[PDB]
């Protein structure tokens, strides 16, 4: 619940500040 | 994953298209062109995304989904209007005698049945239509040419155009020939 | 088991030893890279401005010598090479100074940031002196600046330059003194 | 097809314009290419 | 007394099988592929092939070993060498954001598509494997078969549109070339198309071409090596027909105009100018053309054995004679339907044809449309 909630909010932040190409 | 300067860019367009059909609703459809019925090819390009009701409307009347679909229309003025509103996505002009000639016989092909042959045979052709006065592929072409009563049934019959993608080759009057002709 | 290749084996384990130190400050602080967005930005800006090839300088000559056979103004292009660079940032003619973070000699660019802070300029570390190189026309670039802009796009510029010094230089600001890396745990 | 001695029958039409045209044309052509350089010729 | 291996000696060293052809070779399949399609190596047979390799198979295919070792020696190695280090300086070029570095390397690449010449240049290949005139018109049969269903063929990534346009105008030129010196001497159509059979300095050359009509190329086909065929009869045709014009002194390339070709002029768009039994076949006589007819074919043929004065149909094409069918100078009219001016003749193209076929003016009458028409036969 608030782990999965968690995880997608850090895979946002990645693709947003990281990219998500590669 | 979809960032914010695509929505923000998504809203921009929305919104000009928005603010385009209203003016050209609001303004009286007139074109600067003879009251003369004519002959335009229409080939619809990519352009934007979301496509709004009455353009997606037009291009249905105007069976354009597909990608790289051209389809003859003709010029009145309730067309003219039908162009006018779906001007961003189709590029339209006066085609040739080669152009269409050599279009057909490339890519031409024939729907009934709800279902969409190759033009094998004139014998198919015939099968098809039987009475409307056609009797061979170069009678359908000098009848998109030269204008007729059989334009509705001979476009319905057509498939369009699935024109392979070109490499690098408004309005324009003659500079779609040479589209076309990359187009093949 | 399988044996691996010398050169690879020392690829990885100077990435290792490199992570996994004590690092100090003026080195640590080039983990710390601007973002893709920025970097986005910053770069459209510097294509805007980018110097010009061989081919353009030399057919932009050829049409003056037919011109003069048969008015203008400075030229604003992205300055780079490091003694350049480093004599613009001295004499306070830098807007905005872009440093690479992969300098195999590091010592090159290390007191690169602190010389920014000191004499007032914007700075930033971009991710890739190939990426500079191909901004250059060369295959490597180790630090780019620009100092002015034409009129067109200086407002373009000045916010560009807020935006690093409110998205980057106080993001930096604490963990630009302290110490990298570690094994504690 | 490919199962015939000989791969055309003859058929009787009273004009041109009764004539259609054949397509596997293109591949039979096609085929006989790929004979030039894939069959070996044997003197 | 030397002791000699049976493996070493014998057929091994004279056949080499593909897998080592290419890897001696040290290209690519498809490019290895490219290289026998021009120089035409063919894997014949060996007398043994136990003899040849000790691992064998009847579906491996071997090679002569003077033809690799001809394979090896070629100019167009090193040029598939530079061309890949030319597309890696394109890509190059492409990647590091110089759009006029790119529009400079492609204009030097000479990439055919907005050309339409071939790629490569083929003229000490095309020089050695025909060392004289009668092989290029013995090969010219199968290069202008080729090059005529080609320009009735569409255009995909693989055949663009240009040299489709330059296979069009240099057929045509074959053809203007044919309707000048009278050489076609047979024509035989059919289900297929039709068949020509034209003697060039005594040698015979039959070609076929398919009716303007959609073609499907449905099934497994390969349009790379259709495109190495292409420019390799570009090749062949332009200089057979650059050779035989100046044979017979008319100026090449002869000129023509592209206003009148994009009306639609086809066989009357190239103009040709002298200096830089089938003659008495339509001698004098006035021929008109209807809009049902094929009207390529009959125009050639019309053309070929000097008829003066051919007409059509305005939509049928551009450049010919009056369209109006109340013009008394037309006395034959070709028709094929399911007027009738009495000084008009109504003819079929089955007419024309067995006047063509027999030399001896089959009769209009027993040809007469309407009724049902008698048999012709295959003049081979």
């Amino acid at each position: 619940s608030k782990a999965a909630k968690g995880a997608q909010a850090k895979k946002a932040a990645q693709a947003a500040l990281k990219g998500v190409h590669s | 994953f979809k960032r914010a300067e695509k929505y923000v860019k998504e809203y921009r367009e929305q919104e000009r298209e928005k603010i385009r059909l209203a003016r050209i609703a609001k303004q009286q459809g007139s074109f600067h062109i003879p009251a003369e019925a004519k002959l335009v090819f229409v080939i619809r390009i990519k352009g934007i995304n979301k496509i709004p009701p009455k353009p997606r409307k037009i291009l249905q009347l105007l069976r354009l989904r597909q990608i790289n679909n051209g389809v003859f229309v003709k010029v009145t003025k309730a067309t003219a209007e039908m162009i006018k509103i779906v001007e961003p996505w189709v590029a339209y002009g006066y085609p040739n005698l080669k152009s269409v000639r050599e279009l057909i016989y490339k890519r031409g092909y024939g729907k009934v049945n709800g279902q969409r042959i190759p033009l094998t045979d004139n014998a198919i052709i015939e099968e098809n239509l039987g009475k409307y006065g056609i009797i061979c592929i170069e009678d359908l072409i000098h009848e998109i040419f030269t204008v007729g009563p059989n334009f509705k049934q001979a476009a319905n019959f057509l498939w369009p155009f699935k024109l392979s993608n070109p490499n690098g080759g408004g309005n324009r009057e003659e500079h779609i020939n040479a589209l076309i002709r990359a187009m093949n | 088991m399988v044996k691996w290749p010398e050169y690879i084996r020392l690829q990885r384990q100077k990435k290792i030893l490199r992570m996994r130190l004590k690092v100090p400050p003026a080195i640590a602080q080039f983990q710390y890279t601007l973002d893709k967005n920025l970097a986005a930005q910053a770069f459209k800006l510097l294509n805007k401005y980018r110097p010009e090839t061989k081919q353009e300088k030399k057919e932009r000559l050829l049409r003056e010598a037919t011109a003069i056979k048969e008015v203008s103004k400075k030229p604003y292009t992205v300055k780079y090479g490091l003694n350049h660079v480093v004599g613009l940032i001295e004499n306070k003619k830098a807007s905005l100074v872009l440093i690479a973070n992969d300098v195999d000699p590091i010592e090159l660019v290390v007191f690169l940031p602190a010389l920014c802070r000191k004499m007032g300029i914007p700075y930033a570390i971009i991710k890739g002196k190939a990426r500079l190189g191909t901004l250059v026309h060369k295959k490597t670039a180790a630090v780019v600046a620009i100092t002015e802009v034409r009129s067109e796009d200086k407002n373009e510029l000045a916010k560009l330059i807020s935006a690093v010094k409110e998205g980057y230089l106080e993001k930096v600001e604490d963990t630009r003194k302290r110490w990298g890396g570690g094994i504690m745990g | 097809p490919e199962d015939r001695e000989k791969d055309y029958l003859p058929t009787k039409y009273d004009s041109l314009r009764k004539v259609p045209a054949w397509g596997n044309f293109v591949k039979e052509r096609f085929e006989r290419c790929m004979d030039l350089y894939l069959a070996p010729r044997v003197r | 007394g030397k002791a000699k291996k049976k493996g070493k000696s014998g057929a091994a060293r004279n056949y080499m099988t593909r897998t080592q052809a290419v890897k001696k070779l040290q290209l690519s399949l498809p490019d290895f592929r490219k290289l026998c399609i021009w120089k035409g190596i063919y894997p014949r047979e060996p007398r043994d092939r136990r003899k040849v390799n000790k691992s064998a198979t009847a579906s491996t295919t071997f090679y002569y070993t003077k033809d690799i070792q001809y394979l090896l020696h070629e100019p167009l190695l090193q040029k598939f060498r530079e061309q890949k280090a030319l597309e890696k300086k394109i890509s190059r070029a492409l990647g590091r954001g110089d759009v006029s570095n790119a529009a400079r390397l492609e204009r030097n690449a000479n990439l055919p598509e907005k050309t339409g010449k071939p790629r490569y240049t083929l003229n000490h290949i095309i020089r050695e494997r025909y060392p004289t005139f009668q092989d290029a018109l013995r090969d010219l049969d199968d290069c202008l078969s080729m090059l005529f269903l080609f320009a009735n063929l569409p255009s995909t990534t693989a055949v663009p549109a240009k040299m489709i346009a330059r296979c069009e105008r240099l057929c045509h030129e074959f053809q203007h070339y044919l309707i000048v010196t009278h050489s076609l001497r047979k024509s035989f159509l059919s289900i297929k198309g039709i068949y020509y059979q034209a003697n060039i300095q005594g040698e015979d050359i039959l070609w076929l071409v398919p009716y303007k009509f959609n073609q499907r190329i449905v099934g497994d086909v390969d349009f790379r090596i259709m495109g190495t065929f292409v420019e390799f009869y570009m090749t062949l045709l332009g200089f057979v027909n650059y050779r035989l014009y100046t044979s017979i002194g008319l100026k090449y390339p002869p000129k023509f105009d592209q206003v009148k070709d994009d009306q639609g002029a086809e066989l009357a768009a190239f103009s040709l100018e002298g200096l830089n039994d089938p003659s008495q076949l339509f001698a004098n006589f006035t021929f008109f053309l209807s809009r049902e007819t094929p009207r390529q074919p009959l125009e050639f043929i019309l053309r070929a054995f000097g008829c003066k004065r051919i007409g059509w149909d305005a939509v049928l094409g551009e450049g010919a004679f009056t369209t109006d069918e109340s013009d008394p100078r037309i006395t034959h009219q070709i028709i094929d339907r399911p007027g009738r001016y009495p000084g008009r003749i109504y003819v079929q193209p089955q007419w024309v044809w067995d006047s063509i076929n027999d030399e001896e003016l089959k009769p209009p009458e027993l040809y007469a449309p309407g009724a049902q028409l008698p048999p012709h036969l295959s003049p081979f």
